């Protein structure tokens, strides 16, 4: 009864860390290998600020051959984590596409979203923070840098998205 | 092709096609489940069953 359910969706490219970020959040261990996820849904009960929250999370597939049914995954979720790798310029350029697909399927200029720059444990980043900052400023959403291996800002990213939903 | 399956706590997962335990091995460990403590399903089948047999039909899994 005093528990709220948040349906979260993680979208992005193929090799960014949609699964590593989610798996690090749930089981607190980073998957060094790479098994591309088709579709996965997880649930976790956490305490954000004051309330107890049940979080339904959807790990979509970045590959467009399986992202043909992307309208279905978007049509149900109430919040979206848009993930790019800071060593993948293409994944960052593809964020524009996803936001349009989200803003289309939900028919709104304001949707609870958070821009996440993943793989911030590496050096020689092809995408600077200031770039990803300006994009999030254009969308009106916050930007948080994460590292699934380091667990840096991984909690901050997800919890900020829930706050973005809860503060809608 | 592809076959979707349900998990506890209103969770689920889809995997492609072999041994049903070998096809769902990585995802079970990903989702947090040992294949000995659980088995497929409202009618249970064997773990060594061919995965490509139940293509198109969706199953459930509990401990
Ligand atoms: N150094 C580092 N490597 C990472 C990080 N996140 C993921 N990786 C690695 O980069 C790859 C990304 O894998 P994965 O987590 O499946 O990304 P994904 O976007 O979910 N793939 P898909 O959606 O197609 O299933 C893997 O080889 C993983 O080990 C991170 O924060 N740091
Ligand atoms: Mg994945």
């Amino acid at each position: 009864d005093p528990m709220t359910e948040y349906k979260l969706v993680v979208v992005g490219a193929v090799g960014v860390g949609k699964s590593a970020l989610t798996i690090q959040l749930i089981q607190n261990h980073f998957v060094d290998e790479y098994d591309p996820t088709i579709e996965d849904s997880y649930r976790k009960q956490v305490v954000i600020d004051g309330e107890t929250c049940l979080l339904d999370i959807l790990d979509t597939a970045g590959q467009e051959e399986y992202s043909a049914m992307r309208d279905q995954y978007m049509r149900t979720g109430e919040g979206f984590l848009c993930v790019f790798a800071i060593n993948n310029t293409k994944s960052f350029e593809d964020i524009h596409q996803y936001r349009e697909q989200i803003k289309r399927v939900k028919d709104s200029d304001d949707v609870p979203m958070v821009l996440v720059g993943n793989k911030c444990d590496l050096a020689a980043r092809t995408v600077e923070s200031r770039q990803a900052q300006d994009l999030a400023r254009s969308y009106g959403i916050p930007y948080i840098e994460t590292s699934a291996k380091t667990r840096q800002g991984v909690e901050d990213a997800f919890y900020t998205l829930v706050r973005e939903i809860r503060q809608h | 092709n592809t076959i979707r399956v349900l998990l506890p706590n209103q969770e689920w997962t889809v995997v492609k096609v072999m041994s049903l335990h070998d096809s769902l091995m990585k995802a079970l460990k990903r989702h947090g489940l040992q294949p000995e403590s659980s088995a497929v399903f409202k009618a249970r089948l064997d773990w060594n069953t061919d995965a490509a047999s139940l293509i198109g039909e969706e199953l459930q899994v509990d401990f």
